[PDB]
RNA sequence: GUUACGGCGGUCCAUAGCGGCAGGGAAACGCCCGGUCCCAUCCCGAACCCGGAAGCUAAGCCUGCCAGCGCCGAUGAUACUACCCAUCCGGGUGGAAAAGUAGGACACCGCCGAACAC
RNA sequence: AGUUUAACUGGGGCGGUUGCCUCCUAAAAUGUAACGGAGGCGCCCAAAGGUUCCCUCAACCUGGACGGCAAUCAGGUGUUGAGUGUAAGUGCACAAGGGAGCUUGACUGCGAGACGGACAUGUCGAGCAGGGACGAAAGUCGGGACUAGUGAUCCGGCACCUCU
RNA sequence: UGGCCGAUGGGCCCCACAGGGUUACUGACGUCAGCCAAACUCCGAAUGCCGGUAAGUCCAAGAGUGCGGCAGUGAGACGGCG
């Protein structure tokens, strides 16, 4: 849809903490980022969903 | 016959907002300039949108240096 | 020193700032006599409202 | 007969040096408690000053020119280390311990790095 | 038929005419010229007609100048259209004029014939004017 | 104290810039000599960095002189305008430009560090 | 059978517009209308973000040949006249302009005080706690140079919790 | 808008690879000068506004700001100024 809608989840957490938009046409590979989510209290890569 | 014009924008109400020699308190805004009509000085913050403010009580002071315009705050003497 | 001020024309239809300056001088009704100090500031007042007042100088 | 039809490399070089130092100088707000440590390097000597921009007046400085330091036959790494130690001990005598370093327009590495280290483990924490 | 060949925009606001004409207040180029008196519009048609009147009589000798040039557009809403509905279309171009301006400039041998031609130009012009020479 | 020296600095940053002319290598400055080791070329030791001081101040820098050009700028007037006016019609007091003109003008100054002298 | 079938409108109707952004009109604080003059928006971006570092053009005379007025060039006047994701204005060489290296701050919870708001809202922001990023460090880092890229409330869907 | 060399119209009567619009053109640049602009400003006021100080009306305007009860009004006209 020109710009799909993507959620990001922690690994131990598994909490839909971060949400962001992308161009799926030019990025068919899933998005990887290192970030922070509060409750487990430390940085940790977030996955796509 | 019909017109294709007639639309406009809002009115952001920009422009300097604390004038030279005034007494301003911490976290106070000084100007709202689209471009860099002015330039930060000691105790002045460069905003996320080219806005100017003060990081310490005192009296604002304009002044030209090197042919530009820069704002600064002189801390008024403590009574 | 001292000054004698008397308004010689009515305040009606005059610039608002001029009317307020007249109130400052303290002239309520036309042709009122008032005595004031000869300061540069009152001199400026009279100069500004000169078309409405006449000044008679005493002392 | 000389007719200039272009630009000059060394002239633009000096201008560029001043330019690039300008970025850092812009930020630097170094008071008497936190003066700015300026480093100048030549093709034959190195010079360093410690100044408080508030008055634009220096506090202590040294360079390869002084006879005792020139007495060192080594190269400019050794010269820089010795000069940095002199700066450190002069600053200690004057009573200044914490300062900020100015890249002096040159890129970090080599002689500048040696000077920085020497100043660091000479007691000058910055 | 003088007309600017391209501008930023095809229409301009109403004018302010107040003020004494400063530009070109003194004859310079030729040796004789007209000088207007009162604020007014001058249409491209008027300018061209005056140019024709001057030129065709002067014939061979001498050459003319035109210190003015009609630049600012104008518009007039066609008849039978209730006012409103946006600006009209441009009809003619006009050049402004202020008291004391010089309109035309001539360098021809004889003062009498120069005066005569410029007098016809005056009569064909829309606003008062009069002769003036180079002298201080 | 002097200096025909180098860095950092100032200044409602061109009265301080540009152009032409002449001169400087004791020290410093530049250019400079070569790339094992640091480091770099989206290739190149051009840039940077590094080792050394054989050479030279041509370039650049500096200083001195030149009004060719930039540049600052009177008094005066004019434009302009706050207020008030007279049955429009422009004047009375206050404020006072821009451009142009005589002219001015080839920066000044602070702190440290180098060669001569004490 | 109960109903709906807009307003603006220089009478209505037909046309055109309906929110947002830029400039002018705007009378040198702000603001300030018109079916007035002119233009765009309903995005883009894992980098076009952050940071560190290097560096700066275009204008310019000549052409071992193609190759020309212009392709790449270097010598040696070179001060934005070139440019800066999407219009205009405001800015920008101390870069907001490119390249690279690394990497995620396009963080988490707060927020001194302000700006604008009739109101709901909308904008800016130093500092405090954890962790991380770049740089040895100094420090900068809470999205893109800024200003458009937007939608209230209800009803519902989905995940986690030391709520009932 | 009017002038100036104008090589080179960045080009032409014979195209020589070389003399002239030996030919009235075009002539670019720039320079001499003279206007114009709401979306041009290398300039730039009187006004207006915001901030500080001081005197005055200070037997009070009935001055301001906040809070609280109360309704109107959101059909303007004209004149002077831009
Ligand atoms: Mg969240
Ligand atoms: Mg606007
Ligand atoms: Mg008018
Ligand atoms: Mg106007
Ligand atoms: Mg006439
Ligand atoms: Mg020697
Ligand atoms: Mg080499
Ligand atoms: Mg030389
Ligand atoms: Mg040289
Ligand atoms: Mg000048
Ligand atoms: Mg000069
Ligand atoms: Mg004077
Ligand atoms: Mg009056
Ligand atoms: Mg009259
Ligand atoms: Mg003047
Ligand atoms: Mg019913
Ligand atoms: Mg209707
Ligand atoms: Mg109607
Ligand atoms: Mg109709
Ligand atoms: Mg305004
Ligand atoms: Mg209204
Ligand atoms: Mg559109
Ligand atoms: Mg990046
Ligand atoms: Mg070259
Ligand atoms: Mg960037
Ligand atoms: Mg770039
Ligand atoms: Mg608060
Ligand atoms: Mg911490
Ligand atoms: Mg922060
Ligand atoms: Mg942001
Ligand atoms: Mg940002
Ligand atoms: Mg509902
Ligand atoms: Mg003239
Ligand atoms: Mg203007
Ligand atoms: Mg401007
Ligand atoms: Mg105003
Ligand atoms: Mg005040
Ligand atoms: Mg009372
Ligand atoms: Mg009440
Ligand atoms: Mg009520
Ligand atoms: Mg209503
Ligand atoms: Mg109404
Ligand atoms: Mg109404
Ligand atoms: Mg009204
Ligand atoms: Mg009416
Ligand atoms: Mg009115
Ligand atoms: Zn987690």
């Amino acid at each position: 849809d020109v710009r799909p809608k993507i959620t990001l989840a922690c690994e131990v957490c598994k909490h839909r903490n971060y949400i962001t938009k992308k161009n799926r046409r030019n990025d068919p590979d899933r998005l990887e980022i290192k970030k922070f989510c509060p409750n487990c209290g430390t940085h940790q890569p977030h996955k796509e969903s | 016959s019909s017109s294709r014009n007639g639309r406009d924008s809002a009115a952001q109400r920009l422009g300097v907002k604390r004038f030279g020699g005034q007494v301003v308190k911490a976290g106070e805004i000084l100007v709202r300039q689209r471009g860099t009509h002015f330039h930060p000085g000691v105790n002045v913050g460069r905003g996320g949108d080219d806005t100017l403010f003060a990081l310490a009580p005192g009296a604002v002071e304009f002044g030209a240096k090197r042919g530009r315009k820069t704002v600064n705050i002189v801390p008024v003497a403590r009574p | 020193a001292e000054l004698k001020i008397t308004q010689v024309r009515s305040t009606i239809g005059a610039r608002w700032k001029q009317r307020e300056s007249l109130r400052t001088l303290g002239l309520k009704k036309i042709r009122q006599s008032v005595v004031r100090e000869d300061n540069a500031q009152t001199r400026g007042l009279i100069n500004t409202v000169h078309h409405l007042v006449e000044v008679e100088e005493v002392g | 007969a000389h007719k200039p039809v272009g630009q000059n490399i060394s002239e633009v070089r000096r201008n560029a040096r001043l330019r690039r130092h300008a970025r850092l100088r812009k930020k630097v707000a170094g008071t008497a408690e936190v003066p700015r440590l300026v480093v100048n390097r030549s093709a034959r000597h190195i010079h360093v000053q410690l100044v408080n921009d508030l008055n634009g007046t220096t506090l202590a400085a040294a360079s390869s020119i002084e006879a005792d330091v020139r007495a060192i036959d080594g190269d400019k790494k050794a010269h820089s280390v010795r000069v940095g130690q002199l700066i450190a001990e002069r600053a200690k005598a004057a009573g200044v311990e914490t300062v900020v370093f100015d890249r002096g327009g040159y890129t970090y590495g080599g002689r500048i790095a040696a000077l920085a280290d020497a100043a660091r483990e000479a007691g000058l924490k910055f | 038929m003088l007309i600017p060949r391209k501008v930023k925009h095809r229409k301009q606001h109403h004018p302010e005419q107040r003020g004494i004409a400063s530009g070109g207040t003194s004859v310079s180029f030729g040796d004789y010229g007209i000088q207007a008196l009162e604020h007014a519009y001058i249409t491209n048609r008027q300018i061209e007609s005056a140019r024709i009147a001057i030129n065709r009589h002067i014939k061979r000798g001498g050459k003319v100048w035109i210190n003015i040039f009609p630049d600012r557009p104008l518009t007039k809403k066609p008849a039978e259209t209730r006012m409103g509905s946006g600006k009209g279309s441009p009809e003619w171009w006009v050049a402004n004029v202020k008291p004391g301006r010089v309109l035309f400039e001539l360098s021809y041998p004889d003062e009498k014939t120069a005066r005569d031609a410029l007098t016809r130009a005056i009569h064909k012009l829309p606003i008062k004017a009069r002769i003036v020479t180079r002298e201080e």
